[PDB]
RNA sequence: AUGUCUAGAGUCUGAUAGAGGAAGUUAGAAUUUCUGGUGUAAGGGUGGAAUCUGUUGAUAUCAGAAAGAAUACCGGAGGCGAAGGCGAACUUCUGGGUCAAGACUGACGCUGAGUCACGAAAGCGUAGGGAGCAAACAGGAUUAGAUACCCUGGUAGUCUACGCUGUAAACGAUGCACACUUGGUGUUAACUAAAAGUUAGUACCGAAGCUAACGUGUUAAGUGUGCCGCCUGGGGAGUAUG
């Protein structure tokens, strides 16, 4: 099967649905996927996400958010760390994505947290993805 | 317009007088696009015609 | 493709094969 | 493995030779262990391409059951019957079921 | 059957191959009541001259009384007892034990095995090893050991690996393709044995050295250009001539293509189409 | 062929119950039976190459299952190889 | 073996018109001109390739002309 | 490191399509040769000729016999296989795929350096076979010349069994696997009585996107990653040497 990304699969599905301009997208469900979508939700990139059922398997249905002119909120969403190339960073060397206009998402000792929260709590970890 | 599909009976060399209508007047098989038969039936029909020809039920060429 | 490059390769191959044929049977 | 075979045979024209040939064919199946032998006469037709100088012959259909391994040997013996012009043996039909 | 090769531990073994005798009921001595000791021939005749050259002293061998004429044992089944090596011919010999107690030798066909039951006569089944008159054998079979005159025995094909092909039958005669390749007519009442003759690797052997050729009873062959003109028409080799003459036998008979069969032989009626070069 | 009867027979022997087809022991045993009759078939028909490819795919599957089983349940693995004759 | 039985009162002209038509409907002459001399299976396949491509371009062409009009 | 789950992947059950492979049998058309009739001066061939064949009876036509190789029609915007490839008919042996609530195992998977297996055609070794076709080669023509294109012949080879060689424009010039991303028109198989739709393939056109352009476009060359192979100006050169 070599899924190789419970993370990149959802990222790619979300990216594709967002650019074609769908209303909702329907992802596999995991603790990290939930955490990431939660961070998106606070940051105002997605409207909401719900938990569901199909054939006894749980899904996450995410409500894509666009402006009134159908320009997506997500512009570019892309992975940094990667099974063949794992990228870790200290809390000082954390990149500020696009001069802060975007957000960085990392996995740290205290859970999956945004870059600003990682800086404010003085913790660092794996660089999951960058969204702007 | 597949006659075998319409009649519900399936190609068989024993039923050779019926087979004789899908043969030209000296043995050559007719194309699907002419006889208007279905593909699966056409394959089975060709096989049965070959079997009959092996049993002299049907002619290779008329003499 | 223009095919001049393929022609170049062809004549090279012919010359190499001719060399080998010439030096066959020699010992 | 017992398999339900179905076969067609051609015999030369006259009736006594037809019957005799069919009889050794039947006993041949019985020797090779055939079970559930059933026949069906088709008739006496004029062949439309000559076979072994003949032009007219009688057709028989036999639907029997028999294990796989003896088909080889059975076949090797059916070549000995003088009056069996041509024949073929088939596995069962692709019945619509 | 099979071929057994040798590692080159001497300069002679490099291309020596012999048969493998796996298809032979081994460890065998011949039946004492059927074999007699005999001289080695060497090609001299009653007058004492050499009539055939270049035949000499090979390995001493006994003679096994074969039976190519199974006619006086029709309808009587027999058992195959063993398959044995025969030094007097290429093919192997099978020892048949008859139901009445008589034992006999036959040429061993290809594919028979110990314990088989063999039968001879018009009523015998068409099975490898049975002997039947050509009447009864169906067109399209392969036979061997063909009889030429009723009561004579099998005088046609007999050597290892050979077989004859029945082509057609007509009147008193059957058309048979022989191993040389000609098509000959045979009288329909003579007998024949069904199936090919076993031991078909016999001639795939590479002898290996001059010594084995001497074992087989074959003295050396002296060419004609090595002679003097008194000895052979080709002699005179003052510096490697080629005869200086169209090739001939040592007695002046031409040898490259000359046809030596008599032009008006008695059997010319029975030969359809001769062999091919 | 491995007929339905020996298929079910081996299932009954090697599984915990009559419905336990999918367990690893049943898997390996069935594939071993297939391998045996295929090596018999391919001993005769030496120029059959599609069958040889099928045989090799089966052998690879058996090795994969054997590694998974040996890593997970070791003593069952040694019992199984000893019972089936698969050398180690 | 294509035959045309000539009736007692039937005219030779239409008789061989029938012959010509059923010959053409058996495609004997085209088969013979095909078997005159050998062709690589490669070149049979390639000529069929090209013939179908020509047919497709011609059909697209024809429909373009029909809609252009 | 030790467990748990089933949605991935497998086993079992049922259904089903197919030139998938190997072995053993059989068939007819056509061609060539041979034999026997009828019959006479041409046949054959080209842009045009000639070589050649034929008065020792050609070609043409009728009948019979023999051998070899290949399987018209079905037959295609098909089908199957990993690829090469696989099409007269039958049996035996045997590989793979697809669908489903239809239960079982519970991550058992993806890719894969060496290695191993297979691998069109040509070629090689051993032993057969040899109709037709046909390198080399011969003759006749074209030409200044023709070691060619054309014509008449013709040996290997083409075929079979076994053992080697492991190369192709071996191509979709596009490695494999998974998760996603508007449609139009056909077609194959299955589920459904059938339409009608779905699923798994297989073709054409085409939106967005991508592309240096050509083009590609749910069978991506689109958006992502896993692993392997490979490239770093041309000639020298896939040469020299090992
Ligand atoms: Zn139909």
């Amino acid at each position: 099967m070599a899924i190789t990304y419970s993370i990149g699969d959802m990222l790619t599905k979300l990216r594709n649905a967002s650019r074609v301009g769908h209303g909702s997208v329907d992802l596999k469900m995991s603790n990290m996927n939930k955490s990431i979508l939660n961070i998106l939700k606070e940051e105002g990139y997605i409207k909401d996400f719900n938990f569901l059922e199909k054939k006894g398997i749980a899904f996450i249905r995410v409500l894509l958010k666009y402006d009134n002119k159908r320009n997506p909120v997500i512009n570019k969403i892309d992975a940094i760390s990667t099974p063949g190339r794992k990228i870790y960073s200290s809390y000082r060397n954390m990149p500020r994505i696009k001069n802060g206009y975007g957000i960085l998402i990392i996995s740290s000792s205290q859970g999956v947290i945004t870059g600003k929260e990682a800086k404010d709590k003085k913790i660092g970890g794996e660089l999951i993805c960058s969204v702007w | 317009s597949c006659k075998f599909c319409d009649s519900g009976k399936h190609p068989d060399y024993k039923d050779f007088d019926f087979l004789k209508k899908f043969i030209t007047e000296q043995g050559k098989i007719l194309p699907k696009r002419i006889t208007g038969t279905s593909a699966k039936h056409q394959r089975r029909l060709a096989l049965e015609i070959k079997r009959a020809r092996y049993m002299a039920l049907l002619p290779f060429v008329k003499k | 493709p223009c095919g001049r490059k393929r022609k170049l390769k062809k004549i090279s191959t012919h010359k190499r094969k001719k060399k080998r044929r010439k030096n066959r049977h020699k010992k | 493995m017992i398999k339900r075979y179905e076969a067609c045979f051609l015999f030369k024209s006259e009736e006594i030779e037809y019957k005799g040939s069919l009889e050794e064919v039947k006993k041949s199946l019985e020797f090779f262990g055939a079970t559930d032998v059933v026949s069906n006469f088709i008739g006496e037709r004029a062949l439309e391409y000559p076979i072994k100088k003949q032009a007219r012959g009688r057709y028989e259909i036999i639907e029997f059951s028999m294990e796989g391994n003896n088909l080889k040997e059975f076949e090797s013996r059916l070549k000995l019957i003088r009056n069996l012009l041509r024949y073929m043996i088939l596995v069962k039909i692709v019945r619509k079921i | 059957m099979g071929i057994k090769t040798y590692k080159p531990k001497t300069s002679s073994l490099r291309y020596k191959t012999t048969l493998s005798f796996d298809d032979l009921s081994k460890g065998n001595d011949p039946l004492k009541s059927l074999t007699k000791g005999k001289k080695f021939k060497s090609g001299r005749d009653s007058s004492g001259r050499i009539s055939i050259r270049r035949r000499g002293g090979g390995h001493k061998r006994k003679y096994r009384l074969i039976d190519f004429n199974r006619r006086d044992k029709f309808s009587i089944p027999a058992r195959v007892a063993s398959i044995e090596y025969d030094p007097n011919r290429s093919a192997n010999i099978a020892l048949l034990v008859y139901k009445d107690g008589e034992k006999r030798y036959i040429i061993s066909p290809k594919g028979i095995k110990v314990g088989d039951v063999l039968e001879s006569g018009p009523n015998a089944p068409i099975k490898i090893g049975n002997a039947l008159p050509l009447e009864n054998i169906p067109i399209g079979r392969t036979v061997h050991n063909i009889e030429l005159n009723v009561g004579k025995g099998g005088q046609l094909i007999r050597s290892a690996g050979g077989y004859a092909m029945i082509l057609a039958s007509d009147g008193n005669y059957v058309t048979v393709k022989l191993s040389s390749g000609e098509m000959r007519l045979i009288f329909k009442k003579c007998i024949a044995t069904i199936g090919e003759i076993g031991n078909e690797d016999y001639a795939n052997i590479s002898i290996g050295k001059a010594g084995k050729s001497r074992w087989l009873g074959r003295r050396p062959k002296v060419r004609g250009v090595a002679m003097n003109p008194v000895d052979h028409p080709h002699g005179g080799g003052e510096g490697k001539t080629s005869g200086g003459r169209h090739p001939v036998s040592p007695w002046g008979q031409p040898t490259k293509g000359y046809k030596t069969r008599k032009k008006k032989r008695y059997s010319d009626k029975f030969i359809i189409k001769r062999r091919n070069k | 062929m491995i007929d339905k009867k020996q298929k079910q027979k081996i299932v009954s022997e090697f599984g915990k119950n009559e419905s336990d087809t999918g367990s690893v022991g049943v898997q390996i045993a069935l594939i071993t039976g297939r391998i045996k009759y295929l090596t018999e078939h391919l001993k005769i028909n030496k120029k059959d190459h599609s069958s040889k490819r099928g045989l090799l795919k089966l052998v690879g599957q058996r090795r994969s299952l054997l590694r998974y089983y040996q890593k997970k349940d070791l003593e069952a693995y040694r019992m199984l190889i000893s019972k089936l004759g698969l050398r180690k | 073996m294509v035959t045309v039985t000539v009736d007692k009162n039937e005219n030779l002209e239409k008789a061989l018109k029938r012959f010509k038509r059923m010959i053409e409907k058996e495609a004997i002459i085209r088969e013979w001109k095909r078997r005159e001399y050998y062709e690589k299976p490669s070149t049979i396949r390639v000529k069929k390739e090209k013939a179908f491509k020509r047919k497709q371009a011609k059909k697209v062409r024809k429909l373009k002309q029909k809609t252009n009009r």
